[PDB]
């Protein structure tokens, strides 16, 4: 973790690069949605960013030993990222313009707050969400960062219908997630149905009631 | 293939057999050739021929002449055309 | 950025295309388009070099062409383990060097399944609480190419709504989840909303009216 | 100080016959009252020549660039010293080093550095009634000129700029050629008395110089004096009169030709041993009389349109990495044979990566590798 | 002296050539002459004298002579088919190097074409390697087509720099003022008699 306004460094092997035509671009992708290109240089010597990146960060290789460095300097919470290190595929003296051997690369989480303790509602049993013989009713759990967090259902006694979803992580920065349960609709209120929110990084532990609305 | 030449190209009736390129004449020159795309055979021709001789009066008389093309039947691979064929 | 269609798949031993149609002066001005592979975890593998090659290994199934502004890979039989992404990436102009966006590719053997959605209100406590968020659920759709819209009384809506990537249960199928952030106020100005979720073409909606 | 000239009328071209004009000494031999035989680069006999003039009164200033294909024959027909020399190269716009060949009112100059030549590169001469004189005012070539390579310049003089009314008496012929980094000039000069349309005649262009300039040239552009005076009103692009000249631009191509020696050394006449059928046999005669009869000449030739190249589908390249740049070599008793199928050539890739230190062929020259096709690699 | 992608050349004008000044300054290591028999130098006289100059690596020396190939005789310095001088070239690691490297020296290394023999390409463009344009920017398939040799004092021989003299002359033919240490006699007319003109 880093609070923005932080420096990072990112270091790979060059390993035979001081032919020309060696290229080993730097590229990104972020938890869920895609790849994007960040960085290249270019064994003449030659540095080229990307846009929204450019003035903040800087490739300077080592030609010292063989270790490649980008620099990241003021990192502004929307570069959350995978990165990886890229190196060329080459056909002689032409760059193919492909990336061949990757690198598994680093996580770089960029955040703030730290961590934060859930809030809890209950979402009522309805008829809007009643069909027939059954009647779904569930707890929302949101406004979290410390990202393990768990809800049960009465103490771990149903297992029939619960089904936590997977966290979504806000533009806030904050996760949140609702877990959800169907019950026959002849037990709307009848028997217990406590969801237990446990938070391990912080002490957090509240049980609340999901009842039908008033 | 890297062989060079001069002359006209042109489609053939030879049939090669898979370990052949080539084809030489009597002489020893290169008068067939395998496509190396198309793997059709050609024959080359070469580009010169016919004889040519010249008739003049004498040049301390005019410098008229005639020309005689001695391979040419007209009814062309000739310099010029003028009048009088 | 280009664009490819976020989700194709079809029978096991059978071919299926996936287009790039990039715009000129990348995809079209030029000849360095490749196609990558992730399996979900792994790095990326280059899969495809400049538009009809390979490199060593890559069981010869894989191949693509390009005929304009529109590059295009193409699987010939599905064994049962080529499920990844399957970026595709041109060279800009300027250095530049754009990508794709990324489209899954199952292989259901048996037969789709039927998005289940699930909507919820606000609770009251929320409503007391100064806030409100609407809960849409989706779960089991085989094939996992769903995507959502939210709506107000009658119009559609862009602010304020997150939504997960799909998620793979036990039984093979996913599951997804989006949230809708509103003012109580807004929660009471309209009369009802809904989430629809849109899936192979077919389409299916809920709605929910304040009390 | 470059600017884009205007009021300049439109035209077609012109073209005219060089009546067995353009032949140069060969050698530095001196023979006397013999026929010599001599192959060489040589403006055929009855070529069609262009022809560009300037005369105002209509404006015609014409200076464009013109191939140099394998040498040129220039021609200037004048009065009152319009045509001032040449600039020679192939892009002339400083990413290129370029010719220069100027005759100022005082100086000859020679410069081959990279220069920035304008559209309408010129010079100028001013004329005053208060003053008796026409003086050289505007010398508006280039812009800049920063590596150069070669510098001369002649003993200073002074020209005469005057401009005449009569008709062209000067004749001023030049045979530029470009040979392993050499650029040769002939030279020759004669009086007439004419008033257009290259004249007919025979004369033999003697060597001039040769410069070691090392360049590559592809086009050429001629350079032309301006006339300024009280009746040019304009601003510096509209008030310029133009003057009187003419000159003719015509290729070299590689010929046979007989030379006729007399017997104070000077050749007086040739023989274009290509042009028709009866040069071919006075040529063949070794004589510039053919009496009556009929002969033999050669075979119809024809030539060549079009060059082809047909090779086989290759697309990978051959791998010069894992043979010269291998790991782990082999010992001498036991040495590694490996086999090169279907690949492309290309040693190029190597010249950044290794020397070598040894190299030697045996049944090939090393300068025709990537023109063939090899078998058993 | 000069780097070898901007070879020098000096004109050699009305001198007199006595090469046995230098058997005791100089050793040289390699001098082959083309057109001419290295016993007849100092009983000729010399038309059209040059003298090109560089630097190379002690590996590219053999690339000094007609019918070469080559990063040197490709696009760097090219000999014509027909040459008529001599080639020099000596060892010169105990001034052309120091310690660290000298980078004062560079060399061609891209071209479209080979050059025309005795021809000099000081231009600075950048070379295209792929089909996309780049507008005179260093990067993605597009190269700055000058090097510059690594010479430190300990490296192997072969990479270490050597200069190289280029002598260009005719023979015979035209009139000369080189000429070599041969003595002038009078002239003896009506006679029969040897001569050396
Ligand atoms: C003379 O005319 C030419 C056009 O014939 C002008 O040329 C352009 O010059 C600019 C730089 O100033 C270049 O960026 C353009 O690419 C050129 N275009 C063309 C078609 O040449 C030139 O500027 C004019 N110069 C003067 C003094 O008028
Ligand atoms: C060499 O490549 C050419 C194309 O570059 C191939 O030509 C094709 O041949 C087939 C015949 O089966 C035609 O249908 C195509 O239209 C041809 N392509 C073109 C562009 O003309 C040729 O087949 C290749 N060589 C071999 C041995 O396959
Ligand atoms: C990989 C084996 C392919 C062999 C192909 C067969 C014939 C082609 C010959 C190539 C000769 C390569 C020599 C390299 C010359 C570079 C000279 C230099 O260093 O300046
Ligand atoms: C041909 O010309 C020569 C010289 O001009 C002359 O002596 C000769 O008589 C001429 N022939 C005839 C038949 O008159
Ligand atoms: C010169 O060539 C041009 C090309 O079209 C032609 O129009 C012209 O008639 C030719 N001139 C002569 C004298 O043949
Ligand atoms: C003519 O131009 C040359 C080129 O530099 C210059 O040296 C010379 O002085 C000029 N003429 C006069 C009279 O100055
Ligand atoms: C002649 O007069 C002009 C001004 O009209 C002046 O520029 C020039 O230098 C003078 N020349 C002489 C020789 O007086
Ligand atoms: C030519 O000029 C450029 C820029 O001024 C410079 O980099 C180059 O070194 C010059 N050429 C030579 C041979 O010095
Ligand atoms: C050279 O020959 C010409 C005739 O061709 C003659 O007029 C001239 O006098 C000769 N030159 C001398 C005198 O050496
Ligand atoms: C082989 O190539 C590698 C770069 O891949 C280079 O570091 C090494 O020095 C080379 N060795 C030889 C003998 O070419
Ligand atoms: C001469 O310049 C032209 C520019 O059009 C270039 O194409 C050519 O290759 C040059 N000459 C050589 C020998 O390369």
């Amino acid at each position: 973790q880093i609070q923005p306004g932080g420096s990072l460094r990112l270091s790979c092997a060059a390993s035979g690069f001081s032919f020309i035509s060696n290229y080993m671009s730097w590229v990104r992708q972020a938890p869920g949605k895609g790849l994007e290109w960040v960085s290249v240089i270019y064994s003449g010597g030659s540095t080229f960013y990307a846009d929204s990146v450019k003035g903040r960060f800087t490739i300077s290789r080592d030609k010292s030993k063989n270790t490649l460095y980008l620099q990241m300097n003021s990192l502004r919470a929307e570069d959350t990222a995978f990165y990886y290190c890229a190196r060329g595929l080459i056909r002689g003296i032409i760059m193919t313009g492909a990336f061949d051997i990757w690198d598994e690369g680093t996580m770089v989480t960029v955040s703030s707050a730290s961590t934060k303790g859930p809030s809890v509602f209950p979402l009522a049993p309805s008829s809007k969400s009643t069909s027939g013989g059954t009647a779904a009713l569930g707890c929302l759990v949101k406004d979290y960062f410390p990202e393990p967090v768990t809800v049960s259902w009465n103490s771990g006694a149903l297992t029939s219908g619960v089904h936590t979803f997977p966290a979504v992580l806000q533009s806030s920065g904050l996760y949140s997630l609702s877990s959800v349960v169907t019950v026959p609709s002849s037990s709307l209120g009848t028997q217990t149905y406590i969801c237990n929110v446990n938070h391990k990084p912080s002490n957090t532990k509240v049980d609340k009631k999901v009842e039908p609305k008033s | 293939n890297g062989l060079t030449g001069t002359g006209v190209l042109t489609e053939s009736n030879k049939k090669f057999l898979p370990f052949q390129q080539f084809g030489r004449d009597i002489a020893d020159t290169t008068d067939a050739v395998r496509d190396p795309q198309t793997l059709e055979i050609l024959d080359i021709t070469p580009c010169s021929f016919g004889g040519v001789s010249v008739i003049t009066p004498g040049t301390n008389t005019s410098n008229q002449v005639a020309v005689l093309y001695q391979d040419v039947n007209c009814t062309w691979r000739v310099y010029s055309t003028g009048s009088n064929v | 950025a280009l664009t490819q269609p976020p989700s194709a798949s079809g029978s096991p031993g059978q071919s299926v295309t996936i287009s790039c149609t990039g715009t000129s002066s990348d995809v079209g001005g030029s000849n360095y388009v490749s196609w990558y592979q992730q399996h979900p975890g792994k790095a990326p593998k280059l899969m495809i070099s400049e538009v009809s090659k390979r490199p060593s290994g890559v069981p010869d199934r894989f191949s693509g062409s390009k005929s304009g502004n529109t590059a295009s890979l193409t699987v010939s039989g599905l064994q049962a383990e080529d499920e990844a992404d399957y970026y595709c990436s041109s060279y800009a102009g300027s250095n530049n060097w754009v990508f794709g966006g990324g489209t899954k590719l199952t292989v259901l053997g048996q037969p789709k399944a039927a998005p289940s959605v699930t909507l919820f209100p606000p609770s009251s406590e929320e409503l007391q609480a100064n806030k409100a968020t609407l809960v849409c659920l989706i779960s089991d759709f085989y094939p996992g190419a769903v995507t959502v819209a939210w709506k107000g009384d009658s119009s559609p809506v862009k602010a304020g709504v997150e939504t997960t990537t799909p998620s793979k249960q036990s039984n093979n199928k996913y599951a997804a989840s989006s949230y809708l952030s509103l003012t109580p106020e807004q929660w009471k100005s309209h009369r009802s909303y809904s989430c629809q979720v849109t899936h192979e073409g077919s389409t299916v909606e809920k709605t929910v009216a304040p009390t | 100080q470059c600017v884009n000239l205007t009021t300049r009328t439109q035209l077609p071209p012109a073209y005219t016959n060089s009546f067995t004009r353009g032949v140069y000494y060969p050698d530095k031999v001196f023979r006397s009252s013999v026929l010599h035989s001599t192959q060489d680069l040589f403006l055929p006999f009855f070529s069609n020549v262009t022809w560009f003039h300037a005369i105002h009164v209509t404006k015609r200033f014409d200076n464009p660039v013109l191939p140099f294909n394998d040498g040129v024959y220039f021609a200037s027909t004048e009065k009152s010293n319009i045509i001032r020399g040449w600039i020679f190269g192939t892009t002339l716009d400083s990413k290129t080093q370029s010719l220069l060949i100027v005759n100022n009112a005082t100086n000859v100059v020679i410069k081959v550095c990279e220069f920035q030549f304008c559209n309408d590169p010129f010079l100028g001469v001013y004329y005053h009634k208060n003053n008796k004189s026409w003086m050289e005012s505007e010398f508006r070539v280039y812009s800049s000129a920063n590596n150069c390579t070669f510098e001369y310049v002649s003993q200073p003089f002074l020209m005469d700029l005057e401009g005449k009314q009569g008709n062209f008496k000067n004749l001023r012929e030049f045979v530029f050629k470009n040979i392993d980094g050499y650029f040769k000039i002939y030279s020759k000069h004669t009086p007439i008395n004419l008033v257009r349309d290259l004249p007919q005649g025979f004369s033999a262009l003697e060597p001039l110089v040769d410069l070691p300039i090392g360049i590559n040239i592809t086009r050429f552009q001629t350079l032309l004096a301006l006339h300024r005076s009280y009746l040019t009103p304009g601003d510096s692009s509209s008030g310029w009169t133009a003057g009187a000249a003419a000159y003719y631009v015509g290729y070299l191509q590689p010929r046979t030709f007989l030379l006729k020696y007399n017997e104070n050394g000077t050749i007086t006449d040739a023989v274009d041993c290509a042009l028709d059928p009866l040069s071919e046999t006075k040529c063949t005669l070794k004589s510039f009389t053919v009496e009556k009869g009929i002969y033999q000449t050669s075979n119809f030739r024809v030539q060549p349109t079009e060059s082809i190249v047909r090779f086989p589908n290759i697309t990978n390249l051959c791998p010069f990495g894992e043979v010269f740049n291998a790991t782990r070599f082999a010992s001498v008793y036991a040495w590694n044979r490996k086999r090169i199928s279907n690949c492309v050539a290309d040693y190029s890739v190597l010249y950044n990566s290794a020397s070598f230190s040894t190299f030697k062929c045996y049944g090939v020259s090393p300068t025709k590798l990537n023109d063939l096709c090899f078998t058993n690699v | 002296f000069a780097s070898v992608y901007a070879w020098n050349r000096k004109r050699i004008s009305n001198c007199v050539a006595d090469y046995s000044v230098l058997y005791n300054s100089a050793s040289f290591s390699t001098f082959k002459c083309y057109g001419v028999s290295p016993t007849k130098l100092n009983d000729l006289c010399f038309t059209n004298v040059y003298a090109d100059s560089f630097v190379i690596r002690g590996d590219e020396v053999r690339q000094i002579a007609p019918g070469q190939t080559g990063k040197i005789a490709d696009y760097n310095y090219k000999l014509p088919d027909d040459f008529t001088g001599c080639v020099i070239a000596w060892n010169s690691n105990n001034l052309d190097s120091k310690v660290g490297g000298n980078y004062n020296y560079l060399y061609r290394l891209f071209r479209k074409s080979n050059l025309k023999p005795f021809e000099r390409d000081i231009s600075t463009e950048i070379y295209q390697a792929g089909s996309t344009p780049c507008n005179g920017v260093e990067g993605f398939n597009c190269y700055f087509p000058l090097q510059s040799y690594g010479f430190q004092p300990t490296n192997g021989v072969g990479y270490q720099p050597y200069r190289v003299v280029v002598l260009s002359f005719e023979l015979l033919h035209a009139p000369a003022t080189v000429c070599g240490p041969k003595k002038s006699t009078n002239l003896v007319k009506n006679k029969c008699v040897n001569f050396n003109f």
